[PDB]
Parts: structure tokens; C-alpha cells; sequence
């Protein structure tokens, strides 16, 4: 597939605002799933490993996790350091082709 | 009356023979708990064809065979008896009154790699056919022309092996999958194993 | 501990370009290395696996053939020669980091990117 992903999502601070990405299944029902973040003016980054705990140091307010053919991060405490977009990450194991397809972009506020 | 079979002995093994080389098993005067099966997701091919699978633990048997391979997705449905392929035709093929039946599963975490693995290979060119449950190990040139060539290969004088290339970035079909297939002697002789009563 | 890349510019269409990071810290035989290049306005891509010495490397399909890619161990770089370049190629090259020998984990840090244009 391609992972749709939601164009966009704002919030105000202090509010808690949940960010999921969209699958089917041998792409989120059968591998892991994973979370990047970007920061505008650098690289891209990792957030999460195998959809659990934290994977090397972050404030314990980012979590998430996976049902059925969908995963969801929640995020609370919004800063204005943290608009930035991120990414979904899974195998693929589709017909014809199976690499690393990523999702598309998304807009915090 | 005793305490368990060697299942996990060749499902969890680390190393699968190749196709032109499977190798049977002398499983017997052990208890066999069948439920211990359905563990792995992926059983995308557990149909079973002398006996239906639910009712599989309430008599036995008095021998079992356990053979096992590595072969490519597309070929997974020409195993079952009657089939016609270029592997069941020169490599392996079950008789018609087949008993026992088969599984499979994706194995593409374990037998794949990056750069390819060039260690399992079958055999496309022979003689002819081959009887049910015969295995072949010469290694002759295949003289295809009318011309007598000994040793040395090339046009018309052909290496019977080829060999597999599988690559993680393959597609379903053409990732190699793993094969076991058993063989059930039902009620001919005393019996030899199974499990709770 | 870290991953340097190297610099670029533009480049005519319908021709070759190289691309190349060079590697230091880590062991060099013992960990795979994932190239990903990314596009603006949209996500990354995927483009082939590596695993250094024995320079075997595997391809998706939508990147076959025109992608070339070697590695080797003494001088320790990683030799990325894109063909047939058209407008629709520009985006900015990373050479990734992985588990260590296997294709299937996490992502260590990245480089720090090169761009090239058609």
C-alpha cells in the first residue's frame, strides 16, 4: 500500500492530541511498526522501536501502539519546539516488491 | 506409554536439505501431541487430505515419515498428488494414494539473505521422469545434441543443476518456503504412536 | 560514531551522477547500511540494501538496474552512481545505518544529506 497518513493536525498547548497511521494488512497486521520524527533544518530522526516502550531516552509522555491494521502515538504537553512532522515505518511483503514504505506528511501545531 | 517425538527436532531446525536431496525420519514408539502445531500465524497451507486435521488426536498410527524442503512460492501448489511442474516432474512427487498430508509456512527472516544464497539448487534437466518417492543424486552433464560430449559442458551438453537466488526484496511467490510432509500407515499394524487417551 | 557525506551540485539531464558518504567509528564488516533519498513535499523512498566486503546488495523493483552501488574495506566508502538522470530525480541523498547484519530493525543515525538537481 502506501500508508495514507493525515495531512495535518493542530492543537493548542497543554492539550493532548493523538496522530494514527492508516494500514491493512501484512504491512501493520504481521511486522512492526515504527515512528520518526523530523525537525525542520536537520535530519530525520527516530521517536519509537517495535511499537512499545520508549527506545533510548524521552520523556515518558510519548507512547503509542497498534490494533488490528492501525497504530496510534499519543502526544501531550504540545511545545512550540514540537511542530514538526513525522513518519510510519513497516515492512511491506507485498506482491511484486517489498521494501521500507513510509507514510505520507503530516502538519503540528 | 512414554514421553514425547523429536517434532521439534525438524520444524525448529537451522538447517532444511534442499529439494533433490530430502531426507526422511524414523519417528516412532514416541507420543505425539499434534496442538503443539498451531503456533506459528502464516499456515497459509495446511490442508490436509487422508484425514481431517480436528479430529487428527483421537486414534494412531503405526508409521509416520517426515520429509522436509525449501522450495519457491509459485510451486507450493503443485505438491499435492496429480500435479505437473518442473519440480514435480524431476525433483519430487507424492504417489497417488497419498496419505498424510502437508505444511508450509513463509520462511523469508531465516533463508534469505542480503547478498543471496546460493545454497539450495534443483534439478530441471533429466532422462525422463521419476517413479513416486525416488531420489537422485548423479550429477552427469546432460547430453541434449546427437553428439557424444564427456565432461566438458556448454551448447547442447548442459549442467542438469540450477540454483536459486533469493533476495529479501522479492515478492510473494517468489520468497522461499519451507515444506514438511507426512505419511500415515493407518491401521495396518500394531500401533506405534500417539498421544493423550 | 558518526557519518560524513560529501558535497554536490547540478547536474545535466540524461547523464550519471556519484554519490558517496564516508563512514567512521563503528565496526565496518558487521552492520548493514540502507540508502534512502527524500523528496520535498513528501515522504522518503527506500532504495537498496548493502552489506560491506562481499559488496552483495538487493534492489526494489521501482530502482532496478538504474542504480549502481560498491563498497569495499580499506578505504571504507560507500560508491552510490545513479544513471539516466531526469527532473523528476531531485532529492536529497541519505546513507543510512542499520541493526547490524540484518535488513529488518531500527535505524541508527543518519548522514547529513546531499542534494542533486536535474
Amino acid at each position: 500500500s502506501v500508508l495514507t497518513q493525515p495531512p495535518s493536525a493542530s492543537g493548542t498547548p497543554g492539550q493532548r492530541v493523538t496522530i494514527s497511521c492508516s494500514g491493512s494488512s501484512s504491512n501493520i497486521g504481521s511486522n512492526y511498526v515504527y515512528w520518526y520524527q523530523q525537525l525542520p533544518g536537520t535530519a530525520p530522526k527516530l521517536l519509537i522501536y517495535r511499537n512499545n516502550q520508549r527506545p533510548s531516552g524521552v520523556p515518558d509522555r510519548f507512547s503509542g501502539s497498534r490494533s488490528g491494521t492501525s497504530a496510534s502515538l499519543a502526544i501531550s504537553g504540545l511545545r512550540s519546539e514540537d511542530e514538526a512532522d513525522y513518519y510510519c515505518a513497516a515492512w511491506d511483503d507485498g506482491l511484486s516488491g517489498s521494501g521500507w514504505v513510509f507514510g505520507g506528511g503530516t502538519k503540528l501545531t | 506409554i512414554t514421553n514425547l517425538c523429536p517434532f521439534d527436532e525438524v520444524f525448529n531446525a537451522t538447517r532444511f536439505a534442499s529439494v533433490y536431496a530430502w531426507n526422511r525420519k524414523r519417528i516412532s514408539n514416541c507420543v505425539a501431541d499434534y496442538s503443539v502445531l498451531y503456533n506459528l500465524a502464516p499456515f497459509f497451507t495446511f490442508k490436509c487430505y487422508g484425514v481431517s486435521p480436528t479430529k487428527l488426536n483421537d486414534l494412531c498410527f503405526t508409521n509416520v515419515y517426515a520429509d522436509s524442503f525449501v522450495i519457491r512460492g509459485d510451486e507450493v501448489r503443485q505438491i499435492a498428488p496429480g500435479q505437473t511442474g518442473n519440480i514435480a516432474d524431476y525433483n519430487y512427487k507424492l504417489p497417488d494414494d497419498f496419505t498424510g498430508c502437508v505444511i508450509a509456512w513463509n520462511s523469508n527472516k531465516l533463508d534469505s539473505k542480503v547478498s543471496g544464497n546460493y545454497n539450495y539448487l534443483y534439478r530441471l534437466f533429466r532422462k525422463s521422469n521419476l517413479k513416486p518417492f525416488e531420489r537422485d543424486i548423479s550429477t552427469e552433464i546432460y547430453q541434449a545434441g546427437n553428439k557424444p560430449c564427456n565432461g566438458v559442458a556448454g551448447f547442447n551438453c548442459y549442467f542438469p543443476l540450477r540454483s536459486y537466488s533469493f533476495r529479501p526484496t522479492y515478492g510473494v511467490g517468489h520468497q522461499p518456503y519451507r515444506v514438511v510432509v507426512l505419511s500415515f500407515e493407518l491401521l495396518h499394524a500394531p500401533a506405534t504412536v500417539c498421544g493423550p487417551k | 560514531v558518526q557519518l560524513v557525506q560529501s558535497g554536490a551540485e547540478v547536474k545535466k539531464p540524461g547523464a550519471s551522477v556519484k554519490v558517496s558518504c564516508k563512514a567512521s567509528g563503528y565496526t565496518f564488516s558487521s552492520y548493514y547500511i540502507h540508502w534512502v533519498r527524500q523528496a520535498p513535499g513528501q515522504g522518503p523512498e527506500w532504495m537498496a540494501i548493502i552489506n560491506p566486503g562481499d559488496g552483495g546488495a538487493s534492489y526494489a523493483q521501482k530502482f532496478q538496474g538504474r542504480v549502481t552501488l560498491t563498497r569495499d574495506t580499506s578505504t571504507s566508502t560507500l560508491y552510490m552512481e545513479l544513471s539516466s538522470l531526469r527532473s523528476e530525480d531531485t532529492a536529497v541523498y541519505y546513507c543510512a545505518r542499520a541493526e547490524g547484519s540484518s535488513w529488518l530493525g531500527w535505524f541508527d543515525p543518519w548522514g547529513q544529506g546531499t542534494l542533486v538537481t536535474v
